[PDB]
């Protein structure tokens, strides 16, 4: 049951936003967690956010601290991220996969397609 | 202010028994009513026993049932817990709490005063010594960057023993880990150090280790291989 | 049209006589009787009767005569009369009002507030007020023959002077303030009797949990059946108690059930009911009497609530219209004076409403039934 | 007996926060809650009784209310000595007194991914038996990390045991050990050895692997 989608992508100045949402009809949206990754210039991926169930909480990175955030929205099943702050570093193509376990081991399953985001 | 201290035992055999003694300070034990709490190693809080010295009624909870006799002594103004067929799932920390009468305000405010604790270990093992192993650096992988090392303690009954570094001149990335109880009694330990790769070769490690109930003091090195 | 007058007013002339005298003797029966209405009454008898003598020779000249058949200077000594009838009307039913409200809602600062003699200096201060604000047009005959007609006394279709803004006062204030006071108070009323209600909803419920266990333990085949009834017997106990000499009983009756399971407890069948047989007197001796006297005290709360809502009801059917037509009349003269096709309309609309708001006569009588009654 | 629940186990938070805990009864009792905090090593310590009152000796800040078979507690601001347990209890009668099962509260921070070690069996083990092969996971946060062992692509159940550290003083960390002991036949019969992590800021599980 793979529904994972992506909506945004730009070439946002410096400055500027680019919301970004997921949007899954796996209805199981609404028992375990999300996860948002990036691919830098460096041929790597890597972590930006995550949110857990519901009072659970959301964590962030050290290259997201204040300037990302992430909104579970489950009204419509899909999951936000707001890039308040965008520079020439952060250009990477984003990708966007679910968490399986229930307790939060990790083991990621499912993925996303990706999108490009040049900023700057 | 009034303080309960708890003067009981501990280490009994099982199937064994054992008597904890919760005196009092200050107030009557004929205007208070005296219970009993345990906890269980890493769990919640248990209720054990009543008794009421002026009434004389006496409750106790289902698993302390005909094993467990409580008296309160006037003369004495101390509780007492008798325990007799002691299980290996007894192993906790005894507390003795104290409750109010009904009129006013006394029944409202519950266990105000708690006592300090009395530990009891129920298990069938003896004195032993501890034996140290080295854990060597990994030469191959782990290389470039940030080389871990360590020394492991396995197999003493008493649970306290104390790991420390280079005649305790190093504390920069020491982790020591709590003691696991292994089937067939027993205990296990470790703890590891971080250093620097190019200082492998420079600095020689010394990992000192004590066993206070047993007098070990075993020691070994843990050199690159 | 010649009827609306003339069968009203009989009508006014007519059934105010004969009530209006025995609401009189009723609350006099009520001033002696230690009360604080019946001072109100008095007054607002007084002024109803003075109203009605006043009018038979209005309804005189009118039915034959059509030119004032009087003194041209009399008719001027027939309009004051008029309106201060009307507005210590409207001024007595707000003092009742929020005088019942403030009862029903503070008791604490009801207490010095029930004094008779206050009622009587305020019923006074009233009365000297309205004498004060209604002294306008008696000093200046020019003022009365600014807007009164050389004759047939019908005010001014010219309303040329102070009036657009002395009927835009009166409406203001005159109507719009009793109003709205009265309105907060009866949903203070509301929200009290209301919050009283959800109050009194658990006790019993309390007290059906008592009586189901007592019900319960009454036979108590086993032990298990009787420690567990009378943990919900002690829930509920100390519920009811939070609700709330009467708690002394609580205290008694908390120790008895206490009592009851410990000799349960201890292994025995019997001492539990012998325990329970103990509890009934101490049941029905203590705590139905506060029962009962909370039973009794929600019926007069609900009586206040009924009798302020019929008050603005009355308020609202007595003097709407008029005032809200001399507010339109005023504001269409304070405008553009060239459609005067507005007041061709509403000619006859305005004469109709100032006649129709005569009723405080009749009605007035018929609130004393809301109360004690006994005048009719 | 009236069983009581406590909704979360654990608790992520900041200073500064503010902080909810709720209590549910199961009989329907009277204002006859309490509200109790323990620190590592110690006996409780009452907070609040009958539901919503305050101890006569206790910061301000703590608070409680009651709906009805429904307890919650509230703190304003987590000063740095409020991290520790807290538990529920209900004493309607002497006999009939039961606890929750208790809430910890730590402090958050950003996630950093594990680093994984192994260390082959030591030469007295081997020679004395019951060879031991250790793998580490440290410096990571949150604490969820599972820790599978693999020899020869196969997966192992059983002799193995796991600690964690508590969160240390410097940096809100974490560490953990899983010791993976054998019996001498077995461990020289088979070749290969493999350890296997999971966590939150990984992408792909890493792995680290040793020869004999
Ligand atoms: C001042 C208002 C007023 N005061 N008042 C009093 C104190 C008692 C009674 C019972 N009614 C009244 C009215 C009402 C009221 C009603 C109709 C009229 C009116 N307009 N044209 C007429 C014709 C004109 C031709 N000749 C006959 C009369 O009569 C005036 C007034």
């Amino acid at each position: 049951q793979v529904q994972l989608q992506e909506s945004g992508g730009g070439l946002v100045q410096p400055g500027g936003s680019l919301r970004l949402s997921c949007a899954a009809s796996g209805r199981t949206i609404s028992r375990y967690a999300m996860s948002w990754f990036r691919q830098a210039p460096g041929k790597e991926r890597e972590f930006v956010a995550v949110a857990r169930r519901s009072g659970d909480g959301a964590f962030y990175a050290d290259s997201v601290q204040g300037r990302f955030t992430v909104s579970r929205d489950d009204a419509k099943n899909t999951v936000y991220l707001q890039m308040n702050s965008l520079k020439p570093e952060d250009t990477a193509v984003y990708y966007c996969a679910i968490d399986s376990d229930t307790f939060y081991s990790g083991s990621y399953d499912y993925w996303g397609q990706g999108t490009q985001v040049t900023v700057s | 202010e009034v303080q309960l201290v708890e003067s009981g035992g501990g280490l009994v055999q099982p199937g064994g028994s054992l008597r904890l003694s919760c005196a009092a300070s200050g107030f009557n034990v004929v205007d208070f009513s005296l219970h009993w709490v345990r906890q269980a190693p890493g769990k919640g809080l248990e209720w054990v026993a009543y008794i009421s010295s002026s009434s004389g009624s006496t409750s106790y909870a289902d698993s302390v049932k005909g094993r467990f006799t409580i008296s309160a002594d006037t003369s004495k103004n101390t509780a007492y817990l008798q325990m007799n067929s002691l299980r290996a799932e007894d192993t906790a920390v005894y507390y003795c709490a104290r409750w109010g009468y009904w009129p006013g305000e006394p029944w409202w405010k519950a266990f105000d005063y708690w006592g300090q604790g009395t530990l009891v270990t129920v298990s069938s093992a003896s004195t032993k010594g501890p034996s140290v192993f080295p854990l060597a650096p990994s030469s191959k992988s782990t290389s470039g960057g940030t080389a871990a090392l360590g020394c492991l303690v396995k197999d003493y009954f008493p649970e306290p023993v104390t790991v420390s570094w280079n005649s305790g001149a190093l504390t920069s990335g020491v982790h020591t880990f709590p003691a696991v109880l292994q089937s067939s009694g027993l205990y296990s330990l470790s703890s590891v150090v971080t250093v620097p790769s190019s200082s492998l070769g420079t600095q020689t490690y010394i990992c000192n280790v004590n066993h206070k109930p047993s007098n070990t003091k075993v020691d070994k090195k843990v050199e690159p291989k | 049209d010649h009827l609306f007058p003339p069968s009203l007013y009989i009508f006014v002339i007519g059934v105010g006589l004969p009530t209006n005298c025995l609401a009189l003797w009723a609350a006099y029966r009520q001033v002696q009787q230690r009360n604080e209405l019946g001072v109100y009454l008095m007054n607002l008898s007084i002024a109803n009767l003075l109203y009605i003598c006043t009018l038979p020779l209005w309804v005189d000249y009118f039915l034959h005569h059509d030119n004032w058949i009087h003194g041209p200077g009399s008719c001027k000594l027939f309009g004051f009369i008029f309106y201060t009838n009307i507005y210590i009307s409207i001024a007595f039913l707000c003092c009742i009002s929020v005088d019942r409200y403030l009862a029903v809602a503070h008791p604490l600062r009801f207490a010095r507030l029930r004094r008779v003699k206050t009622a009587v200096a305020v019923s006074s201060v009233v009365w000297a007020t309205e004498l004060g604000a209604n002294s306008a047009p008696l000093f200046h005959d020019e003022l009365f023959r600014d807007r009164y007609n050389h004759t047939f006394c019908f005010e001014k279709f010219p309303m040329e002077g102070w009036v657009a803004w002395m009927n835009l006062y009166r409406v203001f204030v005159g109507f719009l303030f009793p109003w709205a006071l009265m309105l907060l108070s009866y949903r203070g009323i509301l929200r009290a009797v209301r919050g009283a209600r959800r109050q009194l909803a658990d006790l019993e419920d309390n007290w059906e949990t008592l009586n189901d266990n007592l019900k319960v333990i009454e036979k108590a085949d086993n032990a298990a059946q009787v420690k567990d009834a009378l943990t919900k017997m002690r829930a509920a106990a100390l519920d009811a108690q939070k609700a709330t000499d009467f708690r002394h009983g609580f205290d008694i009756l908390v120790g008895q059930i206490d009592d009851a399971l410990k000799l349960a407890n201890e292994g025995k069948v019997k001492e539990a009911q012998a325990a329970a047989e103990q509890l009934k007197t101490t049941r029905n001796a203590y705590i139905q009497k506060y029962l009962e006297r909370a039973r009794s005290t929600l019926q007069e709360k609900a009586k206040i609530k009924r009798l302020a809502l019929s008050l603005i009801a009355i308020v609202l059917v007595c003097f709407a219209p008029y005032h809200v037509l001399l507010l339109s009349r005023s504001a269409i003269y304070l405008g553009r004076p060239w459609d005067c096709g507005f007041e061709e309309r509403v000619f006859s609309a305005y004469h109709s409403s100032l006649a129709f708001t005569s009723l405080n006569c009749v009605a007035d009588p018929i609130l004393y039934c809301l109360v004690n009654e006994g005048a009719r | 007996d009236i069983q009581m629940t406590q909704s979360p186990s654990s608790l992520s938070a900041s200073v500064g926060d503010r902080v909810t805990i709720t209590c549910r009864a199961s009989q329907s009792v009277s204002s006859a809650v309490a509200w109790y905090q323990q620190k590592p090593g110690k006996a409780p310590k009452l907070l609040i009784y009958s539901a919503s009152s305050l101890y006569s000796g206790v910061p301000s800040r703590f608070s409680g209310s009651r709906s009805g078979t429904d307890f919650t507690l509230t703190i304003s601001s987590l000063q740095p000595e409020d991290f520790a347990t807290y538990y529920c209890q209900q004493y309607l009668y002497y006999s009939l007194v039961t606890f929750g099962q208790g809430t910890k509260v730590e402090i958050k921070r950003t996630v950093a991914a594990p680093s994984v070690f192994i260390f082959p069996p030591s030469d007295s083990q081997l020679k004395s038996g019951t060879a031991s092969v250790v793998c580490l996971l440290n410096n990571f946060y949150p604490r969820e990390a599972k820790v599978q062992w693999k020899v020869d692509n196969a997966l192992q159940s059983g002799n193995s045991q796991e600690s964690v550290t508590e969160q240390d003083s410097k940096d809100s960390t974490y560490s953990l050990s899983s010791t993976l002991t054998l019996s001498k036949a077995d461990y020289e019969k088979h070749k290969v050895y493999a350890c296997e992590v999971t966590h939150q800021g990984l992408s792909s599980p890493v792995t680290k692997s040793f020869n004999r």
